[PDB]
């Protein structure tokens, strides 16, 4: 109902991810602001319990779909900001092909005016010679397709689509992600038909930062509705 | 130092009498903070005009770049601010500047939506053919988000004129996902999807992940667009790389009048995604009963 008008302007962000893969524990902040009026995120990411074991780029989809430009077509069909302050579950599992995974657990809501992500996140199964305890990945990202379905029985939505991480060698690791979101409040929320968002981002280096981190510019689009 | 986070402040906050003081004060005009945004960002961003004049009157770096890579005229076109863009354009602000997925001031005005901004871009410069980073031009973003008067208006800039708010181009271009005009207009599209096939698209064009436009209709459920497709050939078969062909997708989303005409044309039942489920699978899986009488009936 209202809880889109809690994103009509810039909004800081707040990231928190607690992470353990193949036995290799690590903690990662955020912060920087969102503005779902255009879709933009401008971020930025430190390992603050020293070097990340994992490449970076198969943290970003971890690491707020809440701030996806919906055009006003499409408010009727927005169950991320529906569901705000009080915020929903997001949970993942991450297959990478050919090797391990990922799964995930966050709330994603309002901590004040700070809009907070709170993730665990347990990686089990890698090769040490793969793709990405090996960090074979290239330092980019690319754009993608998301998938979003309604999912009446849970009040929430499922959530498919497949990330593509570009490989020193020229090849392509896959990671097939399969998502649900469930409110976390009982107020009413929207279930949204059947639609996709489109993806932009850039990732960079903060010349001044001297801790493992990332610098993320995203930009995320809902479309498929008329 | 000290003053510079107060200028940052009071520049952010639209008030002017306080950035004026703080200046007369020694602040320094340039002063940023740890992710490289400056005064002109923040008065830029948040529509201060008369901050923005009286930054760059005295010394502000109009292309001053944060870690984002955007300069204050990225974001004033994105938020739609007229005269500060304006300005910015007449200090001296790169008309093609990047943020760091390689948007220039008018892919942002494009994608934003704002016309006026993208026709005085254009007036000062805008390179109208450039690309980002995913191969995106401006006329592409406007197409995407369906600002269609800005499509018309960067078309004709482009040199092939008349008639780009309807789309344009090639009508087998694909981007980096492997989008062509059918697998956009595949979603709800009638209309544009008939002139399309007439006009020779590919019918059966995968995409990056497998998806043809036919599985893209069956997703969202527009049953004269599946019929449109099948009768150009569409192959109601087609398998992405999960394994769901057309009729899987219509069984799990409860699309009976799809699923009817996926079988009239050929849709095979016994068609095993990745896990090994049947249309007919899927649908008791996802509580369409019904479909899954028409389906076993076949």
């Amino acid at each position: 109902s209202k809880g889109e008008e809690l994103f009509t302007g810039v909004v800081p962000i707040l990231v928190e991810l607690d992470g353990d893969v193949n036995g290799h524990k690590f903690s990662v902040s955020g912060e920087g602001e969102g503005d779902a009026t255009y879709g933009k995120l401008t971020l930025k990411f430190i390992c603050t319990t020293g070097k990340l074991p994992v490449p970076w780029p198969t943290l970003v989809t971890t690491l707020v779909q809440c701030f996806s430009r919906y055009p006003d077509h499409m408010k009727q069909h927005d169950f991320f900001k529906s569901a705000m302050p009080e915020g929903y579950v997001q949970e993942r599992t991450i297959f990478f092909k050919d090797d391990g995974n990922y799964k995930t657990r966050a709330e994603v809501k309002f901590e004040g005016d700070t809009l907070v992500n709170r993730i665990e996140l347990k990686g089990i199964d890698f090769k040490e010679d793969g793709n990405i305890l090996g960090h074979k990945l290239e330092y980019n990202y690319n754009s993608h397709n998301v998938y979003i379905m309604a999912d009446k029985q849970k009040n929430g939505i499922k959530v498919n689509f497949k990330i593509r991480h570009n490989i020193e060698d020229g090849s392509v690791q896959l990671a097939d992600h399969y998502q649900q979101n469930t409110p976390i409040g009982d107020g009413p929320v929207l279930l949204p038909d059947n639609h996709y968002l489109s993806t932009q981002s850039a990732l960079s280096k903060d010349p001044n930062e001297k801790r493992d981190h990332m610098v993320l510019l995203e930009f995320v689009t809902a479309a498929g509705i008329t | 130092s000290d003053l510079g986070k107060k200028l940052l402040e009071a520049a952010r906050a639209g008030q002017d009498d306080e950035v004026r003081i703080l200046m007369a004060n020694g602040a320094d005009v340039n002063a940023a903070d740890d992710v490289g945004v400056t005064p002109l960002h923040l008065a830029a961003q948040r529509g201060h005009l008369e901050i923005v004049e009286v930054l760059l009157k005295y010394g502000a770096d109009v292309n001053a770049a944060d870690l984002w890579g955007q300069t204050p005229l990225h974001l004033a076109a994105t938020a739609g601010h007229l005269e500060i863009v304006e300005v910015l354009l007449k200090n001296g602000a790169d008309v093609n500047a990047r943020d760091n997925i390689g948007h220039t001031p008018l892919h942002l005005a494009a994608w934003a939506g704002h016309l006026e901004i993208v026709e005085v871009l254009l007036k000062y410069g805008a390179d109208v053919n450039a690309q980002d980073k995913f191969g995106k031009t401006p006329f592409d973003l406007a197409i995407d988000n369906g600002n269609e008067d800005i499509a018309e208006v960067l078309q004709k800039a482009a040199g092939g004129g008349s008639g780009g708010g309807s789309g344009g181009g090639d009508v087998n271009a694909y981007d980096e996902v492997g989008w062509t005009p059918l697998h956009r207009a595949a979603w709800g599209h009638l209309e544009l999807v008939e002139k399309l096939l007439k006009n020779g698209a590919d019918v059966n064009a995968a995409d990056i992940d497998g998806y043809t436009p036919l599985h893209l209709a069956a997703f969202s459920g527009h049953l004269e667009i599946v019929e449109v497709l099948l009768k150009y050939g569409a192959d109601v078969n087609a398998d992405d790389q999960a394994g769901f062909t057309p009729l899987h997708l219509a069984a799990i989303f409860g699309h009976l009048e799809i699923v009817e005409v996926l079988l009239k044309n050929g849709a095979d039942v016994n068609a095993q995604d990745k896990f090994g489920k049947t249309p007919f699978d899927l649908a008791i899986d996802n509580g369409n009963e019904d479909i899954a009488e028409v389906l076993q009936k076949a």
